[PDB]
């Protein structure tokens, strides 16, 4: 709790370095530092934020998410410690006018080749079936790379015309989504069409393609700078050079920042600050994870102007600037998780290309806000208290019957309910039997409370000509109104005592896991 | 914490 710090960091990064850094600050204050480095971190940090690390490492992109849910501390950096670190690296921290992290280093892909058997890296995307050709004659590959996460295969989709969010105008637009427009479909029908032609496997992994690579399988991977300290121990003659061109067209990376972000809840903030800037973020902290794992180019000036001399580092920043620095806004999260169910349903062939980007278009700008529900009233279908995810309708948007809404009731009480009848629908209850548009229709939703009942029917029979803001001389409901009501039907106040609600109060639809998949 | 009445 109290007298010590906590830290996660990634398990691709230099977390043994981190230690070191962690113990000399022990050495100087007699505070204990402990560095973990949990599977999915960045999935687990607002769980457990409620405990959680003092500190979270990762790159820039999630902390927008992580501020906006309040998890964050602002940071408090002096201008002597603000003028230390490059200004385009605050930018990567900066959410909402306030800094939220410490930036630390700039990661960019790499094309990393074996000179052994490669002594000419390609310059095309689009020489690589050949090169593997020859390549498998004597026991080899061309090219091997995760394909499990987006960050690696981005580049190739990007590099025709793909993106995340239209940056423009000083903000991104979360409704301009470039997922499925034409560059990024050439893009992922390249990399789908290796696949197709076993030049690659949709099942390679992190693990399975820096194996191979550093075993002298494969002549080329795809990886961030991070992945450089394995290959030296493996003795690889290996270069780090461009990104090959797709249709001309220079591969487009998504450029993280790796940053620092102090938990909003920790008790050890002050201490944080410090083990971060007088610590971590000097030459010698840095040195020290470098050493271990390289970290890129790094924020402080003072020691990347030693870094810069590298070529590799140089390699680096030239697929940075192709690239673009990635968004931090909350949407973030749920782009990626579109992306990647998009590349791995394309590459496994659940999906063509288009239905994959399809689906990813319309999940990467879905908002999603979470709700709690309170009352008995959608019991047992929601109870008192559950947490929920809520997706967001657009103003005019597809609501459909079934669809659990929530709603603004007034100014101040949103509620939820279930959408019986659409705008069309002619609806009525005999009892407890619903009739939609003449045809009885089964509520399988409402077994539970038709089998628990203290009454003869828990609905009862109605129409809705006689409810509040109807046509009186029709069940037909009226355009841009919704027939809503409560699971629990005994107790809930809903439609059939306010009567039909309108289109502009609805909010969004609650998600549901179902109990049941295919394994 | 947005809250929705059931
Ligand atoms: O693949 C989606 C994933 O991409 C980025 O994660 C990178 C991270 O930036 C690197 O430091 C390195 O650890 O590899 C990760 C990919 O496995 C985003 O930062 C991340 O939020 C996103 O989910």
């Amino acid at each position: 709790h109290h007298h010590m710090l906590v830290i996660w960091i990634n398990g691709d990064k230099g977390y043994n370095g981190l230690a070191q850094v962690g113990k000399k600050f022990e050495k100087d204050t007699g505070i204990k530092v402990t560095v973990e480095h949990p599977y999915k971190l960045e999935e687990k940090f607002p769980q457990v934020a409620g405990d959680g690390p003092d500190i979270i490492f990762w790159a820039h992109d999630r902390f927008g998410g992580y501020a906006c849910s309040g998890l964050l501390a602002e940071i408090t950096p002096d201008k002597a410690f603000q003028d230390k670190l490059y200004p385009f690296t605050w930018d990567a921290v900066r959410y909402n006018g306030k800094l939220i992290a410490y930036p630390i280093a700039v990661e960019a892909l790499s094309l990393i080749y074996n000179k052994d058997l490669l002594p000419n890296p390609p310059k095309t995307w689009e020489e690589i079936p050949a090169l593997d050709g020859e390549l498998k004659a004597k026991g080899k590959s061309a090219l091997m790379f995760n394909l499990q996460e987006p960050y690696f295969t981005w580049p190739l989709i990007a590099a025709d015309g793909g993106y995340a969010f239209k940056y423009e105008n000083g903000k991104y637009d979360i409704k301009d989504v470039g997922v499925d427009n034409a560059g990024a479909k050439a893009g992922l029908t390249f990399l789908v069409d290796l696949i197709k032609n076993k030049h690659m496997n949709a099942d390679t992994d992190y693990s399975i393609a820096e194996a191979a690579f550093n075993k002298g399988e494969t002549a080329m991977t795809i990886n961030g700078p991070w992945a450089w300290s394995n290959i030296d121990t493996s003795k690889v003659n290996y270069g780090v050079t461009v990104l090959p061109t797709f249709k001309g067209q220079p591969s487009k990376p998504f450029v993280g920042v790796l940053s620092a972000g102090i938990n909003a809840a920790s008790p050890n903030k002050e201490l944080a600050k410090e083990f971060l800037e007088n610590y971590l973020l000097t030459d010698e902290g840095l040195e020290a994870v470098n050493k271990d794992k390289p970290l890129g180019a790094v924020a402080l000036k003072s020691y990347e102007e030693e870094l810069a001399k590298d070529p590799r580092i140089a390699a680096t920043m030239e697929n940075a600037q192709k690239g673009e620095i990635m968004p931090n806004i909350p949407q973030m999260s749920a782009f990626w998780y579109a992306v990647r169910t998009a590349v791995i349903n394309a590459a496994s062939g659940r999906q063509t290309v288009d239905e994959a980007l399809k689906d990813a278009q319309t999940n990467a700008g879905a908002i999603v806000t979470p709700y709690t529900i309170k009352g008995e009233s959608m019991d047992p279908t929601l109870k008192d208290g559950e947490r929920v995810a809520v997706n967001i309708v657009g103003y005019k948007t597809g609501l459909e019957k079934g669809n659990v809404v929530v709603f603004h009731a007034n100014k101040n009480d949103d509620y939820v309910k279930r959408v019986i009848g659409v705008p069309g629908d002619k609806v009525e209850y005999k009892n407890d039997t619903l009739y939609v548009n003449g045809k009885k229709q089964d509520e399988p939703y409402l077994n539970y409370n038709l089998k628990h009942k203290q009454g003869d029917y828990i609905t009862g029979t109605f129409q809705v000509k006689d409810l509040p803001n109807a046509n009186p001389k029709s069940n037909v409901i009226p355009k841009g109104k919704y027939l809503v009501l409560g699971d629990n039907r005994e107790v809930s106040k809903d439609s059939r005592a306010f009567g039909l609600i309108d289109e502009d109060q609805i909010v969004g639809k609650v998600s549901f896991r179902f109990w049941s998949h295919p394994q | 914490d947005h809250d929705a009445h059931a």
